[PDB]
């Protein structure tokens, strides 16, 4: 069980840790978050009470270093940093634990939600999408655009998701124009899976990361990426059976976790109706279709 | 974006463009089978690709053999249209290639966009105009070449005959659309109007009769009257 201590909380903020969020008052005696499950990536995120503009946060894995949060009054945000002095860090955390100055990661023992949302997400792949190699953790915020959005502006602060574009030479083989546009199996299996991602786990990890950035930061280009990767699978007639079954589980937990009140901005009516009702895989996503129809029948 | 009333004169500027109409690519007769079911029999079709500035018509004849053994023919027909338009563009010298292609039906956009990915600078546009190019098979010489074809074939026409020697391409296109609209609304009457005077003949190298300027004004009036008439017969006005 790992810890992300805080130097303090000087400004009132809503703090998120994975799917959990709680309020910290201006100068509340607060030193951080303990009992964080080892073995998963995590995200600690922030929305200032005084300017809900810019949700922002950090993806991290506690196995990769000792990380802490410290407010920066010049840049005006809670920054993640790495403590390289491991003994200093243990000592600091112990004292925070002895004075009960840390909130506990509130995992229910029955609850596999976070694992099910991050099953294929790996810090090494996050750090290739979010390029800032001098840190072992990754900063994301509401406003960051994707490499594809910039094509259609600062490249250092972009989300380098894999570009998917159904009307592109990459997606369409010369002489199979109709075939490849109406049945995207070539683009999914040869171009994307064999060619770019190497395996379905890496594809699912990017899909899950894009969903999580859409949900926790309202990152619009992330939402576009999540829907494109769903649509590429549902619009392929030939998809391995294990990928379809795993996709159904992935999407089920994503729909289950989505705030009921955000479904209007995080869910693309066209993509979902197409995927569940018109696409090749319209009958292959039993769990997702059932939770969608019972929770968001308005979208459909 | 889309071509409409407000940017209509763009058709006659000096940027090469083509209209593509696919409404006569896939044509069928529907009939009863001996068992009393219904079946279709395909007949020859054509892609109607027109330069509205010059009158140059690229008539790609679609032979019924292209449908043999294929499924979902109405969807294939849009892709086959796009395949043939893309092949035409590639066959043209660079300086003859269009800078825009305007499709008359929005269902052609994605097929054509996909087939033209190699030509990212050629704009593929829809239009809000309801153009009557479906009536092109009411021009006898075009219908004749389509129905006689025994194989795929491209035939080149000037749909304006020699009109551009005397009138502008805006007026030539106005005349053509009026003629085609009339032929679409009442083919028999339209053709009766066009041919009632045997002293006015169609040159061997032309599609329409050799009317003087004065005779075209009269013809054009008769075509409007016909369209107005049919609108009245239709709606009881
Ligand atoms: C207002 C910030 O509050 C603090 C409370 C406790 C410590 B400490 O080391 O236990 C430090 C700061
Ligand atoms: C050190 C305890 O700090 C806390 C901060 C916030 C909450 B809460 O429920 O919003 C609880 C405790």
């Amino acid at each position: 069980m790992n810890t992300v201590p805080f130097t303090s909380a000087p400004i009132e903020v809503t703090i998120g840790i994975d799917q959990y969020s709680f309020n910290v008052k201006e100068n509340q005696p607060f030193h951080g978050i303990k009992d964080i499950p080892i073995g998963h990536v995590h995200v600690i995120h922030f929305q200032h009470a005084d300017n809900s503009s810019m949700r922002y946060g950090y993806w991290f894995d506690c196995r990769m270093g000792n990380f802490y949060i410290q407010y920066d009054p010049k840049d005006g945000l809670y920054k993640m940093m790495e403590e390289r002095d491991g003994a200093k860090f243990e000592n600091i955390v112990h004292n925070f634990k002895e004075r009960q100055m840390m909130v506990s990661y509130p995992k229910i023992d029955e609850d596999d939600t976070w694992y099910n949302l991050t099953e294929f997400v790996q810090m090494d792949k996050i750090r290739k999408i979010v390029r800032k190699d001098e840190n072992q953790f990754s900063y994301v915020d509401s406003s960051m655009t994707t490499v594809q959005e910039n094509e259609l502006s600062d490249p250092a602060h972009s989300l380098n998701y894999t570009v998917i574009n159904f009307k592109s030479r990459e997606a369409i083989r010369p002489g199979h124009e109709m075939e490849d546009f109406l049945d995207k199996s070539y683009y999914l299996n040869t171009v994307m899976l064999q060619g770019i991602f190497k395996n379905s786990s890496n594809y699912f990890g990017e899909l899950q990361f894009a969903f999580l950035n859409a949900m926790f930061f309202g990152n619009y280009g992330s939402s576009l990426q999540w829907h494109a990767m769903i649509e590429l699978i549902c619009s392929s007639a030939t998809v391995p059976k294990h990928m379809l079954d795993k996709l159904d589980e992935i999407l089920y937990y994503q729909i289950k976790t989505l705030p009921e009140q955000y479904s209007d901005i995080l869910l693309n009516e066209r993509v979902w109706n197409i995927c569940l009702y018109s696409s090749f895989q319209k009958n292959s996503l039993h769990n997702t279709e059932k939770i969608m129809e019972n929770k968001y029948p308005e979208l459909l | 974006g889309a071509m409409n009333s407000s940017n209509y004169a763009e058709l006659f500027n000096n940027d090469i463009k083509l209209f593509v109409d696919d409404t006569n690519v896939y044509r069928v007769t529907v009939h009863k089978t001996f068992e009393g079911n219904v079946a279709t029999k395909a007949i020859n079709g054509c892609i109607f690709t027109l330069n509205p500035k010059t009158g140059h018509l690229f008539l790609k004849i679609i032979h019924t053999s292209v449908w043999a053994g294929q499924k979902r023919l109405s969807q294939l027909a849009k892709w086959k249209t796009a395949e043939e338009v893309s092949a035409l563009v590639r066959s043209l010298p660079k300086e003859e290639q269009p800078k825009q292609i305007i499709v008359t039906r929005k269902a052609m956009l994605d097929p054509l966009e996909v087939h033209m990915l190699d030509f990212p600078n050629i704009a593929i546009r829809p239009t809000e105009l309801r153009l009557p190019f479906s009536a092109a098979m009411s021009i006898d010489k075009l219908s004749d070449v389509v129905m006689k074809a025994t194989e795929p074939q491209m035939v080149l026409f000037n749909i304006y005959d020699d009109w551009l020697d005397r009138i502008s391409s805006y007026t030539a296109f106005s005349r053509l659309t009026l003629l085609l609209r009339a032929l679409k609304t009442n083919e028999e009457s339209a053709k009766m109007i066009l041919l009632s005077d045997p002293t006015i003949t169609i040159k061997s190298y032309h599609l329409w009769p050799s009317f003087t300027d004065e005779q075209w004004i009269t013809i054009e009036s008769q075509m409007r009257d016909l369209i107005l008439t049919e609108y009245g017969r239709k709606y009881n006005v």
